């Protein structure tokens, strides 16, 4: 009568898509919706682990403001375009994939030589687009397992590393109304990955860390 | 009144700002930088849009 | 009494049944507007700010 | 009490009739949630029949508009007092200092 | 749910022959029998009616052609 | 002398201290005034007109 | 892979206020636990107010008794802010006599074992005839958050409002720790701040143990 709380019984899972969800639960006490919210953003934006590619090494060019003849997209176009790769590594920090293309198509995701370690979530993700039959594009990438987010800025051509599997995460709290007492928050939680993992899946890993957190008080 | 506001404060460049000239991949990428508190609200960057 | 049931009926029938809204003077036509109410707690009327 | 006022609530209450205020000076006897008695000094007793003087506070009384009218003395039991002095705040005044 | 009829005026002519024509349909559909052509998610007997507007399946001359073949018994 | 008093008091010039928004915790961008403002509750209730 | 905080030190500045420093957090963690906690500590607690009073000449809140300073009602506001801790049972019904020319303080009410007064200085009201008698039976509840009297529901029975929660400002900060030879690690400290009638320990104990019952909805999806 003073230690219990009001338990969520309605949990619903909405899927948009493969990497898009939407769940929502209710009732909550009042404002137990935004400390939750704000707890599961803040620890799934920057600290999520995960694996990303760090710096690449292209032979033809050797400054960020080049041109690569036979390629319209420019440099940092390329760059742009490593960023969104979605690679998961399994028990290696550290690991280099090699890429040679030559002729003219778009440079697919699938056209990487990787082992079995290394695995690629979009094969057709595209790189750039070769538009030369003697155009050859040769490069090396390097992805390291790290988290949350990591700037260029702060630190051969470094990229960004987007360590955290999750995207975007939004959340809203409404009323929700049990008999009498209207004031109790419904929380609706919005989220996207861009597709190593079930998007329901990343928050049940996200609430783990923040409950190995606690294991000392409770 | 308020909205209008709001929306005048999230349009507005600054010479100068937290993570100002760098590159994002999308704006659902823009979004998550604000919200680290990794850039400022506004500085002038280069964007991929559809 | 405002038994238990007595809410949960009144929820499912006010679901969209409209209710209009005027404010003296109604110096002109948009001064009568319809609008879907929504049950809120409190003893004041709430209005959609736009 | 207003942190920042103009300075002249002390007159609107004063002059106002709804703080109880000393007619004679004098040291405070008796202190009740409703009366106060107030024992004259020896200057400003009259030659014959000086005894003390007496103020009956109300409490709780209908005003013209549904408000209540209310008294709460602001003096202890034993102190001085001076003729023109507040004894008894009214409704929405402090230690005689005007306060909505 | 529905919040908006503009799709609905669209396939009607005005505005208040739609509002006739989903009366006389609401009145069909809630005084008796009639069970109603589209799927409900408990909603009211003004607004399912209302839906079938914008099906374009209900209109002024198909829902007179209907009633005369019941009358003609 | 507005100023001046401030000053006596360990108190920021301007009058204008930082804030710590409750939901989130995060720093206001631009700090905001603080201070103490006398307010009056008018004769006009609610139970008394709905 | 991220390290667990742990409870270092417990530095008590007064018998109300107190700090509390944390095991040095991976970065990010620091504002994530600090306002969850905060918010809980400041939200949802355990305390021991008063409900329900009954003085022996009075009929009804508004009315005056002979004798005392100033008005029942007077009174009641000033009882509204008692502290008290009770250990055994669940409710429990105070007494208190008193006569005489005096102030009247919390010291003067029956201390049975099972409850306790943390500001025996606390005041409730004075008496000015020589001769004058003031008894009273208070009504100590233990609940929690703020429950209004006109919500929750004899002629000499007088309601009371109810201010459950012992907490009434909370802060933290969060600063690096200079803990082995990683610059990422840094310790939260909270200052938190009670009437008396609940030892910090206890409290960060109470809201983290909530905070994980919570998420365990999550952890279960």
């Amino acid at each position: 009568s003073v230690t219990e709380f009001l338990k969520p019984r309605l949990v619903d899972i909405e899927q948009v898509s493969s990497t898009h969800a939407k769940v929502t639960l209710e009732p909550l006490e009042r404002g137990f919706g935004h400390t939750l919210g704000n707890a599961l953003r803040r620890i799934l934006l920057s600290s999520m682990p995960g694996c990303a590619v760090t710096e690449v090494e292209i032979d033809g060019v050797l400054h960020e403001y080049s041109t690569k003849e036979g390629v319209q997209e420019d440099i940092l176009e390329i760059l742009l375009n490593l960023k969104g790769l979605a690679v998961r590594v399994q028990g290696k920090d550290e690991v280099i994939l090699t890429l040679n293309k030559s002729g003219i198509g778009p440079v697919t995701a699938a056209d990487i030589t990787h082992d079995g370690d290394v695995e690629i979530v979009k094969p057709q993700h595209v790189i750039c687009h070769l538009t030369d039959e003697n155009a050859s594009i040769s490069m090396r990438i390097k992805v390291q397992r790290g988290r949350g987010y990591v700037p260029a800025s702060t630190r051969r051509l470094l990229v960004d590393a987007c360590y955290s599997p999750v995207e975007r995460i939004a959340y809203n709290v409404e009323a929700a109304r049990v008999e009498q007492r209207t004031d109790l928050d419904k929380l609706v939680i919005e989220m996207e990955t861009n597709g190593t993992i079930d998007p329901e899946e990343a928050i049940r890993r996200a609430a783990t860390i923040l409950a190995e957190q606690l294991e000392a008080f409770v | 009144q308020d909205v209008v506001l709001g929306l005048y404060y999230m349009t507005r460049d600054c010479v100068n700002a937290k993570g100002e000239g760098m590159v994002l991949t999308g704006p659902k990428e823009a979004e998550r930088l604000y919200r680290s508190g990794l850039a400022s609200l506004h500085a002038r960057v280069k964007v991929r849009i559809t | 009494r405002e038994e238990a049931v007595v809410w949960d009926i009144l929820d499912e029938v006010i679901r969209e049944h409209p209710v209009l809204l005027n404010r003296a003077p109604t110096l002109h036509r948009l001064g009568i507007q319809a609008f879907e109410p929504v049950l809120i707690e409190g003893k004041a009327i709430q209005l959609h700010p736009l | 009490k207003p942190l920042v006022g103009t300075g002249m609530e002390r007159a609107v209450a004063v002059d106002s009739g709804v703080t109880a205020v000393a007619k004679r000076g004098g040291v405070v006897q008796y202190v009740d949630a409703s009366r106060i008695v107030i024992k004259v000094n020896e200057d400003e007793m009259y030659p014959g029949e000086a005894g003390i003087d007496i103020y009956n506070l109300t409490k709780y009384t209908r005003s013209n508009q549904n408000t209540c009218i209310n008294q709460m003395p602001c003096v202890s039991l034993g102190e001085p007092v001076e003729r023109g002095d507040v004894l008894a705040d009214g409704p929405s005044t402090d230690l005689g200092e005007l306060a909505l | 749910a529905r919040v908006t009829v503009q799709d609905a005026v669209e396939k009607i002519g005005n505005r208040f022959d739609l509002v006739l024509v989903a009366a006389r349909r609401a009145r069909q559909m809630q005084v008796g029998g009639k069970d109603p052509l589209v799927p409900e998610e408990n909603d009211k007997t003004t607004v399912i009616a209302l839906r079938e507007i914008e099906e374009g399946l209900i209109n002024n001359q198909i829902l007179d052609v209907r009633e005369r073949q019941e009358q003609q018994e | 002398e507005i100023k001046e008093l401030l000053k006596l008091g360990d108190l920021p010039t301007s009058g204008q201290i930082r804030l710590y928004d409750g939901r989130t915790g995060e720093q206001f961008e631009r700090p905001v005034t603080v201070g103490y403002m006398y307010m009056l509750k008018l004769n006009h209730l609610v139970d008394d007109k709905m």
